RNA sequence: UGACGGAGCCAGCGAGUCUAACCUUGGCCGAGAGGUCUUGGUAAAAACUCCGUCGGGG
């Protein structure tokens, strides 16, 4: 419909407009009729993109926060070759927080484009990490698992590191966009990039993007929009909210 | 259970067990010609070719113990003593051999000469201290004394 | 008595004067928009041998080293080992403020004066 | 060349010496030094090596060529009342 | 219970806490043996009052310290007070005190800090 | 008396229902007050031991 020509004038004015001149990704936000019920924490639930991926994960920086021995989680990973040209920097949360403190936080989320951390020691990142991460979902922390294995009750940790398996999952999370819920309506998912790709490609990532959302089918991922989508609204970081799909 | 093992500006010491490089030495700017460990074990020569010569200790590489400057031309072999464990013989393409004693490692103890053109393989001889077999590169295989003024072989 | 063998002087890489007494690994180090780690990388991408000095590594295969380096995107290298007068007026639209604010109070009205 | 006496061997000490032919032969001092054995590399060797009499382990003869390479070869080597029944 | 003693020492900070009870002749330290002080170069100081008694005195004596507060130093030296005050109080205790009086002159021919700790008092003139 | 990371472990004085930012892009709700979510920018134990990798300023 008119979903060209909302993203025609929005490219048209972000590399004209001054203010504009910076913010290069996009981002659409849903705001339902009802409001979904779960509050907002701080795991991203990441969606897939079926046929156009967004980044190639070997364009972004990406550092890794691991648990406090790290010796093979560094030495497996730095000495596969899958994944030796794909991390940046490993550091392991009691040294990032002993090392990495103070005004330093600023150059650590100006530097580095994307973090990401173990299942284990996300929960303790918010108060070692700052609050500057966590205003919106740019360099929010994503997730990724670690040793493709399970722990049942009063079964011993056995510690394994693939990583094989684990730069698959950051072939699948860089490739694509995520959500995290909110508690009221408007939610915001940054599909596409400006010089990345063109409109018909953002078109697309769209309508998966709703597609995805509005599943009534495939709960605890997707199923997080109920009802209906009241109305999205393409924006850049620092535009406004142009209107498409009204009902 | 050791083997040094010389190269282009680097002695690297093997393993008897593992058969590996267990370290490397990469602090010379010429060519490293000849690496000969001391009856002790503990020290260990290396003769390069811009002219001075450098004995450290063995397994560290860090530690570069002593630098004796030798003359400017090319120091071929530098054998330690069999018998005695502190005095250092080298060679060089001055067409002199020296005897350093490494409590003084600026001014040599003995500067043998005599030779006719290019020393560069000599060796002790395990009874006699006093006795030092050198070898040149035309023959004459001489045999030189150090208890003497050692100028003139034998 | 013959042995057949098989090193130069300071080398020239897109512009940059290298020596060639320290390994290739540190002597990379000297480019410009080129980290550590990244040479490590960049070595081993173009087959030579990392404790190996610059000497050597004949110029058929430094320049394919430089090759290497001088296109980086389509050789499947990831590119993140990579990298006034608003001071003037602003300090001066300060001056005439405390310069009227000494006029403004009847008491700092002598510096220099 | 190298030198080698008392070490464990069918004869007393070995004389070994690089040919520069790719040929490391051996030799012993009672038999008149005749040659007994020798191997046989690529390049010619320039520098010739064994370990020495008192090894007590793997026992290696190591051989450096001109081509750059070291060729080494290497001679390698209930409960406690049932105690007390 | 099996027999038992305990004694103290003190450096600037730092306490110690050795019983010693009779055994099988082992040496701890925080749950740690003897053979694992982290300082390592005072290794040879926790060794010292071991070694100037010899060790058959306390091949049947059995010594669990532990220290806390100060630093490195301090607690080293902490540790080989407790030690030398440990074998002394047992040897006067259940040994013989005329064991314990050679066991005595042998640190104070040595040391006078094995036994007991100077208070590094302030002094004004 | 260097740089780079990786381990090793040692303190004492502290604990008022008291503990602690600013600016901005929007959406929804509300008669307003404002509330809720969204987004981006700005500021904010060491020593020591040990293990390896390393050998003039704009």
């Amino acid at each position: 419909g008119l979903a060209e020509k909302a993203l025609k004038a929005l490219i048209l004015q972000c590399e004209e407009n001054p203010s504009l001149k910076n913010d290069k990704d996009i981002h659409i936000i849903i705001n339902t009729g009802k409001k979904m019920g779960i509050n907002r924490d701080n795991i991203p639930r990441i969606i897939p993109l079926t046929k156009y991926k967004l980044f190639k994960p070997r364009d972004l920086n990406i550092l890794l926060i691991t648990k406090d021995p790290s010796a093979l989680y560094r030495e497996t990973l730095t000495k596969d070759e899958h994944t030796s040209e794909l991390f940046k920097e490993i550091i392991s949360v009691k040294n990032l927080r002993r090392r990495f403190k103070g005004s330093k936080l600023t150059q650590l989320y100006k530097d580095f484009d994307l973090v990401v951390a173990d299942y284990r020691v996300h929960h303790l990142l918010p108060e070692v990490l700052g609050s500057r991460f966590y205003h919106g979902s740019k360099k929010l922390p994503y997730m990724i698992r670690m040793s493709k294995e399970v722990k049942l009750k009063r079964q011993q940790m056995v510690e394994k590191c693939d990583p094989i398996y684990v730069r698959a999952q950051l072939r699948s999370i860089c490739k694509n966009t995520s959500y995290i819920p909110n508690n009221d309506n408007c939610l915001s998912v940054r599909v596409g990039y400006i010089q990345k790709h063109s409109i018909p490609e953002i078109l697309q990532n769209i309508q998966d993007t709703i597609n995805f959302l509005t599943d009534k089918s495939k709960r605890p991922q997707g199923g997080v929009i109920k009802g209906g989508i009241i109305s999205i609204f393409v924006k850049t970081s620092n535009s406004t909210s142009l209107p498409i799909y009204q009902f | 259970h050791d083997f040094a093992v010389t190269s282009s500006t680097r002695v690297q010491i093997f393993s008897s067990r593992t058969r590996q490089v267990i370290k490397t030495f990469s602090r010379f700017k010429d060519v490293v010609y000849s690496a000969s460990f001391r009856s002790d074990g503990k020290l260990l020569c290396a003769g390069d070719a811009t002219g001075l010569v450098s004995v450290y200790d063995s397994y560290n590489p860090r530690t570069i113990l002593l630098s004796i400057n030798a003359s400017t031309h090319p120091t071929h072999v530098t054998k330690f003593h069999t018998q005695d464990n502190k005095i250092l013989a080298t060679a060089s393409d001055d067409r002199v051999t020296r005897l350093w004693d490494i409590s003084n490692a600026y001014e040599p103890q003995l500067e043998l000469t005599g030779a006719t053109d290019y020393v560069r393989t000599l060796s002790f001889i395990p009874a006699a201290p006093h006795l030092v077999a050198t070898g040149s590169y035309d023959g004459l295989i001489r045999l030189y004394d150090t208890r003497s003024s050692g100028s003139t072989p034998i | 008595s013959l042995v057949v063998q098989e090193f130069q002087h300071i080398l020239r890489l897109l512009n940059t004067n290298v020596d060639g007494n320290i390994k290739i690994v540190y002597a990379l180090t000297t480019i410009k928009g080129v980290g550590r780690r990244y040479s490590n990388l960049v070595c081993k991408k173009a087959d030579v041998d990392l404790h190996k000095r610059a000497g050597e590594l004949t110029q058929e295969e430094l320049e394919r080293i430089v090759q290497i380096m001088q296109n980086p995107t389509h050789y499947k290298i990831p590119a993140w080992f990579l990298n006034h007068t608003l001071a003037n007026n602003v300090e001066s639209k300060l001056r005439d403020d405390l310069e009227r604010l000494k006029k403004i109070r009847x008491x700092x009205x002598x510096x220099x004066x | 060349l190298d030198y080698v006496e008392n070490f464990d061997s069918p004869m007393q000490s070995a004389l070994i010496a690089s040919s520069l032919d790719g040929h490391v032969k051996v030799f012993d001092p009672l038999d008149n030094f005749q040659v007994k054995f020798g191997w046989k590399f690529s390049g010619p060797v320039l520098s010739c090596a064994v370990s020495p009499s008192t090894a007590q382990g793997n026992r290696h003869l190591v051989a450096g060529l001109s081509s750059g390479l070291l060729a080494i070869r290497t001679k390698k080597k209930k409960s406690n009342n049932f105690q007390r029944m | 219970a099996v027999p038992s003693v305990q004694t103290f020492g003190k450096k600037k900070s730092a306490t110690a806490v050795a019983h010693v009870k009779a055994g099988k002749g082992l040496i701890k330290v925080n749950g740690s043996p003897i053979t694992l002080v982290e300082p390592e170069i005072l290794r040879f100081k926790v060794y010292e009052p071991l070694l100037l008694v010899g060790l058959d005195k306390f091949s049947n004596i059995d010594i669990r310290v532990r220290v806390t507060g100060g630093g490195h130093v301090s607690q080293v030296y902490a540790i080989r007070q407790a030690i030398a005050k440990g074998l002394v109080a047992y040897h006067q205790k259940y040994v013989d005190e005329q064991s314990k009086n050679e066991l005595k002159k042998a640190f104070t021919s040595y040391d006078r800090t094995l036994l007991i700790a100077d208070s590094r008092r302030p002094e004004p003139k």
